[PDB]
RNA sequence: CUUUUGAUGUUAGGGUAUUGGCCUAACAUGGCUAUGACGGGUAACGGGGAAUUAGAGUUCGAUUCCGGAGAGGGAGCCUGA
RNA sequence: UCUGGUGCCAGCAGCCGCGGUAAUUCCAGCUCCAAUAGCGUAUAUUAAAAUUGUUGCAGUUAAAACGCUCGUAGUUGAAUUUCAAAGAAUCAUUCUUUUUAAAAUCCGAUUUUGUUACUUUGAGUA
RNA sequence: AAAAUUUUUUGUUCUUAUUUUGGCUUAGUUACGAUUAAUAGGAGUAGCUUGGGGACAUUCGUAUUCAGAUGUCAGAGGUGAAAUUCUUAGAUUUUCUGGAGACGAACAACUGCGAAAGCAUUUGUCUAAAAUACUUCCAUUAAUCAAGAACGAAAGUUAAGGGAGUGAAGACGAUCAGAUACCGUCGUAAUCUUAACCAUAAACUAUGCCGACUAGGUGUUGGAUGAAAGUGCUUCCUUCAGUACCUUAUGAGAAAUCAAAGUCUUUGGGUUCU
C-alpha cells in the first residue's frame, strides 16, 4: 500500500484468449450504443463496465470493439472535465473537511485528511503534466465544494 | 544496499559526507586545526633555547619510587616557561642558576613519558656545548 | 521495487546451484536476460532453457549441470575503455585461465577476451566463474 | 517436471501463482422453473438480474460467488 | 508588508499594563469585533452592538447572546437537551 | 525582463575520478535578443558569440524553438 | 546579497590604439544565490613537477623552465616604438 | 644468567617493566650482536590503517537506526518495435563473404534514410 | 490572385500572350492512423464483512465517602512489638433512604485495532481503515527522502471548574549509635473536565523503509473455494492476509544466540540517518 501497512494482492486476471468468445452473438454497433446510453444516464465508466458485464452478456469490451470505454466515451465529447478517480478523491475530502469543522477535537481525521490531500496533489501533477488538466488547475482546499 | 549510495550520479553525496566525517578522526583534526600554532611553546620548531631559571624534583608515579631531576626554563622565543629533565646519573651538578641551553622534545611529541607526569621535555645542550659529551667526561669540559 | 531484472536472476540462479536443484524458474525474462543466458550457454555451463509465453513478461525455466561457481552483477554500468580490462579482471576475476567478465559493446554482447579481439570498449554487466 | 506440471495440482493454487494465470469464474444459462427463456448469467455477479419476461429475482450478489434462485437450473456456457 | 509580528490588535496600549493582560484582552478582543453567521437570513453580516445585542447588517433581526461571542456553550447544551426530549 | 537580452541557463555532468561518479552542474550566460524572435521563459535557443556590447552580453540569439515545461525554468535539466 | 554615490539593461555622446558603465545625460527595474551566493581563514603565488604507494589513494611544490606581481609604504609624471 | 659496586637511593626504560643486600635491565670490566666511513636523537609527513572504507568498515548486547508519519530538492525506477538464415577462408573454433521491408537520386544496377551520453580511431601539443 | 523567360507595340516613358514556382477552395482513394495489462500503483463495485480505530451525545454497576435515620454497649485502629489517632457528647459494628467524585473487577488469552503515543459498561449519530471476491475503469501515475509540516505517555506551566480516594512538600509517632529513610497516623499541590503551552522516556523488538530468493511441523484471528455428519448451521480439505511457537541448518556469528542477525575476501538490488 502507499500509506499504510496493508500487503493484500486480490484483484482480478484476464484470460489468455484475446479474442471475443465464440458463443457471443452482440455487434459492436450496439454495443457503443448501449455505452452512450448508459452514460447519459449518469454513470462513470467503471459502472458502465459492471452493469456491461453483468446486465448484458459481455465479458470485456476491448475483445469485442477494438477500443476502450474512455475512448469511446471521447469519440463523442461526452467525458468529464475532471477525470474520475481525482473527482472520487476530491468528494473524499468535502466530506471529511465537513465533518471537521463540526468537531475540532477530532485528531484522526485531521491526519487522514493530511493524506488524502498529499494523494490529490500528486495525482493532479500527473494529469497536469499530460494535456489532461489545464496548466492553471490548482485545488484551493475551500473552493473545491461547489465543483460539480 | 548497505547504507550508502551506489548511482552513477550520485558522487556529490558522497564526497561531501567524507568530508565531514573526517573531522572525528583525532589524528586529522590534531594535524589540521587553526590553535596548535598557539597552544604550544615550540610553536612548529623541533628545538628552542631558553634560560634557567629553577632546579627543581619531582615525584615518580605510584608503583615506582625516586626523584628525578628537572629545570625550569624562560624561552628566549616568547618568554613562555616549561620543565625539561636532564638525563644522566649526575648531570645536574653541570648545571648553574642562569644558563642558556637547547631543549628538545621527548620522543611522544604531545604525551609524557614513563614515570615523570607531566613533563615533555628534554635538554640537550648547556652553555653551548653537549650533554653527552659532558657525561662522558673523557670528551669536554664547562665552558668556564 | 523491482528497480531491475537481471540481478534477481542471477540470484535466484545462484541459490538454486548451491543446492543441486536441476531446474530453476525466472519469473520476469527481457532480451538481456535471453543474452546472458545464450552466453552461459556457449562456454557450456548450463544446459538448454525453456520461454514460457504469458501475455505478460513471460519466463524462463533453466537445466542445471551442477558446474557454477557463482554467477552476479556489477550493479552500477561502469564503462569501461579498452585499456582498463586488465585492472578489473585482476580485480574480479579467480584466475587468468577461467572465468568470464562480460561487457555490453556497440557490437553486442561479449566477455572480455572476444572485446580485445574486436578492439572495443563498453560498459560492465556481470560475471560468472 | 516444473515444465510440465501434474494439472490436479494446478487447480489446486492460487490464481496468480499457477503455471499460466486463469480466473475461477464462468458465464452460463439459466432456465427457471415456468418462464420457458433463458438468460446469460455470470458467477460472481455483483447485481440482481430479472428475468426479462416477468421480473423475478434470478440471483442474490454475496461475498462470492451469487446465490441463485431455488429452484433453478443453470448450465455453463462453452466455447 | 506584515506590520507587526507579536501584538496584532492590541498595538494601540503601547507598553502599559503588562504583557500577559495584553494577551488576555487580545484573546477577548478578537471574539467580540468578528462577524457572525445569521441563521434567518443566511448572511454573515451580524455585529455586536451592545453589551449582550447583536443586530444583522442585512434583515436587521435582534437576537440577545453573550458578552463577547455570539453565542454560550452553557446555553448551547441546555437548549440542545430540551430539543433532545 | 530586460530590454531586447534574455538569461539562458546550461546543464552539464562533472565527473570525479576518485568516486568514479558524475555530479549536476550549471552556468548562466546572457545574451542579445532581436525583435525579429518571439521567445518566452522555457523555451530552447541557439547562441553565436559576437564583440562585446556592454559589462557581460556577448551572445546573441539565431534560432527559436518552442517548447512547454511545467514547473520554474531553473528546476528543468535538459542536456541536448 | 547588489542598487541613493553604476548595481542589470536600452538610446545618444565623450574618451582610448581599439570593444566595453570605461565615463557623462535621459530612461526601464533589473542581476546572483542550498548545484552554497555574500562573507571568514590560509604558517596560499599558479603550473611543468616531488615523496610514498600491488591497485585505489594520501601529502608536498619559497627555490634550474613558463606565466604573474613588486623594488621602505602610497599616489602622480617626462622621454620614448 | 660472566665478574665487582649500589641497595625503591642513585638511576634506567618509545611500550610491558627493572631497582627494597645473590639486579641476565642501574654504574663499570670482559665478552658477544647489528650496521659500518658512517651511526644515533628531535619535529613533520607516507605505508603499516579494510583504524575514514568508491574499490573496501561498523550500527540487538562492544561507539552508533531520528518517538512516529507526510513532504520539496536530490538519488533510483516493470516488460515491449528486425528477430534471422546460407555459404566460404579456418586446429570443433577464429575471421569474414550473400541479403530476405519501404521510400528518394542513373533505361532490374549506385547510394541516403532522428539527436545526445557512451566507446573506437585521428589531429594539435616545450 | 504572386513572380523569372519567349516574342512584342517604332535610341529611353510607351501596350500581348507562354511554361514553372508556392497558398487557396473541391469530392474521392489508402492494409490509412492508438504495444501489454506487471503476484507495480490509484480508483471502483459486493457481502446481516471484521475490529476494545476516532469524535459527540446518552445509559448501567457495586465499592468508597458525606448527610439523615436505625438498634445495642466498651472499646476500635494499626504493627514484628507498639505509639500517634477515634470513642458513653455513643466510636467500631448492622439495616434503610438520599447526594458526590473518580473507576469499569471476574470474562481477559504468549487474543483484536491503530503511524507511534495509545485503545475495554449499554445505545444512537457522524467519520474513516483494512483484508477477501471481481473476465470493472486509468495506464507508469512509483521507492526513499536535506529544508519544511502533522501528531506525540507521565511530570510540569496559564485560566475557569471540580475535588471522593491516593498522596512530591510539610507535621507528628516509632526503630536506630545517629535515621531529615524504609514502617505507621494526618495531609497541601497534583491526579479529573473545558480552553491554551511544553516536545521529552529503558518513547525498546535497545533491530530504519521498499523489493527478490532459500525448511519441515503445531497452533490461532478474518475472508473465500470444495466435499460430509445437518432439526442451509457446524466439522474436514485447499487458498489469501495478520500473528505466535517447536525442531534443524556443507547458513551466519566473538559468543549469547538468529527464519534473519542467512544468500559477504566467491565482498555492488534501491535509498535516508548515525
Ligand atoms: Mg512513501
Ligand atoms: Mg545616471
Ligand atoms: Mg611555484
Ligand atoms: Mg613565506
Ligand atoms: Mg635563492
Ligand atoms: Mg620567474
Ligand atoms: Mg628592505
Ligand atoms: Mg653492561
Ligand atoms: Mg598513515
Ligand atoms: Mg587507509
Ligand atoms: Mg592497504
Ligand atoms: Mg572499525
Ligand atoms: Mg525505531
Ligand atoms: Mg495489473
Ligand atoms: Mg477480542
Ligand atoms: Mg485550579
Ligand atoms: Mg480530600
Ligand atoms: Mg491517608
Ligand atoms: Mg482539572
Ligand atoms: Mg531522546
Ligand atoms: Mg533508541
Ligand atoms: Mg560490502
Ligand atoms: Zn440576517
Amino acid at each position: 500500500r502507499m500509506y499504510g501497512k496493508g500487503k493484500g494482492i486480490s484483484s482480478s486476471t484476464l484470460p489468455y484468449k484475446r479474442k471475443q468468445p465464440s458463443w457471443l452473438k452482440q455487434k459492436p454497433s450496439e454495443i457503443e450504443d448501449a455505452i452512450i446510453k448508459l452514460a447519459k444516464k449518469g454513470q462513470t465508466p467503471s459502472q458502465i463496465g459492471a452493469t456491461l458485464r453483468d446486465n448484458y452478456g459481455i465479458p470485456q469490451v476491448k475483445s469485442v470493439t477494438g477500443n476502450k470505454i474512455l475512448r469511446i466515451l471521447r469519440a463523442q465529447g461526452i467525458a468529464t472535465t475532471i477525470p474520475e478517480d481525482l473527482y472520487f478523491l476530491i468528494k473524499k475530502a468535502v466530506s471529511m473537511r465537513k465533518h471537521l469543522e463540526k468537531n475540532k477535537k477530532d485528531k484522526d481525521c485531521k491526519f487522514r485528511l493530511i493524506l488524502t490531500e498529499s494523494k490529490i496533489h500528486r495525482i493532479s501533477r500527473y494529469y497536469k503534466r499530460k494535456k489532461l488538466l489545464p496548466s492553471n488547475w490548482k485545488y484551493q482546499s475551500s473552493t473545491a465544494s461547489a465543483l460539480i | 544496499g548497505s547504507g550508502k549510495p551506489s548511482g552513477l550520479r550520485a558522487a556529490r553525496k558522497l564526497r561531501i559526507r567524507r568530508r565531514t566525517q573526517r573531522w572525528a578522526d583525532k589524528s586529522y583534526k590534531k594535524s589540521h586545526l587553526g590553535t596548535r600554532w598557539k597552544s604550544n611553546p615550540f610553536r612548529g620548531s623541533s628545538h628552542a633555547k631558553g634560560i634557567v631559571v629553577e632546579k627543581v624534583a619531582i615525584e615518580a608515579k605510584q608503583p615506582n619510587s625516586a626523584y628525578r631531576k628537572c629545570v625550569r626554563v624562560q624561552l628566549i622565543k616568547n618568554g613562555k616557561k616549561i620543565t625539561a629533565f636532564v638525563p644522566g646519573d649526575g648531570c645536574l651538578n653541570f648545571i648553574d642558576e642562569n644558563d642558556e641551553v637547547l631543549v628538545s622534545g621527548f620522543g611522544r611529541s604531545g604525551h609524557s613519558v614513563g614515570d615523570l607526569p607531566g613533563v615533555k621535555f628534554k635538554v640537550v645542550k648547556v652553555a653551548r656545548v653537549s650533554l653527552l659529551a659532558l657525561f662522558k667526561e673523557k670528551k669536554e669540559k664547562p665552558r668556564s | 521495487v523491482r528497480m531491475s531484472v537481471l540481478a534477481d536472476c542471477l540470484k535466484t540462479i545462484n541459490n538454486a546451484e548451491k543446492r543441486g536443484r536441476r531446474q530453476v524458474l525466472i519469473r520476469p525474462s527481457s532480451k538481456v536476460v535471453i543474452k546472458f543466458l545464450q552466453y552461459m550457454q556457449k562456454k557450456g555451463y548450463i544446459g538448454s532453457f525453456e520461454i514460457v509465453d504469458d501475455h505478460r513478461s513471460g519466463k524462463i525455466v533453466v537445466n542445471l549441470l551442477g558446474r557454477i561457481n557463482k554467477c552476479a552483477v556489477i550493479s552500477p554500468r561502469y564503462d569501461v575503455k579498452l585499456d582498463e580490462i586488465e585492472k578489473i579482471i585482476t580485480s574480479i576475476l579467480p584466475s587468468r585461465l577461467f572465468g568470464h567478465l562480460i561487457l555490453t559493446t556497440p557490437y553486442g554482447i561479449m566477455d572480455h577476451e572476444e572485446a580485445r579481439r574486436k578492439h572495443t570498449g563498453g560498459k560492465v554487466l556481470g560475471f560468472f566463474f | 517436471d516444473l515444465l510440465n506440471p501434474d494439472p490436479v495440482e494446478e487447480s489446486k493454487k492460487h490464481k496468480l501463482k499457477r503455471l499460466i494465470p486463469t480466473p475461477n469464474s464462468y458465464f452460463m444459462d439459466v432456465k427457471c422453473p415456468g418462464c420457458l427463456q433463458i438468460t446469460t448469467l455470470f458467477s460472481h455477479a455483483q447485481n440482481v438480474v430479472l428475468c426479462g419476461s416477468c421480473n423475478i429475482m434470478l440471483c442474490q450478489p454475496t461475498g462470492g460467488k451469487c446465490k441463485l434462485t431455488e429452484g433453478c437450473s443453470f448450465r455453463k456456457k462453452i466455447e | 508588508s506584515r506590520r507587526t509580528k507579536k501584538v496584532g490588535l492590541t498595538g494601540k496600549y503601547g507598553t502599559r499594563y503588562g504583557s500577559s493582560l495584553r494577551k488576555q484582552i487580545k484573546k477577548i478582543e478578537l471574539m467580540q469585533h468578528a462577524k457572525y453567521l445569521c441563521t434567518f437570513c443566511g448572511k454573515t453580516a451580524t455585529k455586536r452592538t451592545c453589551v449582550g445585542i447583536w443586530k444583522c447588517k442585512k434583515c436587521k433581526r435582534k437576537v440577545c447572546g453573550g458578552a463577547w461571542s455570539l453565542t454560550t456553550p452553557a446555553a448551547v447544551a441546555a437548549k440542545s437537551t430540551i430539543i433532545r426530549l | 525582463k530586460m530590454k531586447r537580452t534574455i538569461i539562458i541557463r546550461r546543464n552539464y555532468l562533472h565527473y570525479v575520478k576518485k568516486y568514479n561518479r558524475f555530479e549536476k552542474r550549471h552556468k548562466n550566460i546572457p545574451c542579445h535578443c532581436s525583435p525579429c524572435f518571439d521567445v518566452k521563459e522555457g523555451d530552447i535557443v541557439t547562441v553565436g558569440q559576437c564583440r562585446p556590447l556592454s559589462k557581460t552580453v556577448r551572445f546573441n540569439v539565431l534560432h527559436v524553438e518552442k517548447h512547454q515545461i511545467f514547473g520554474s525554468a531553473r528546476k528543468q535539466f535538459v542536456l541536448f
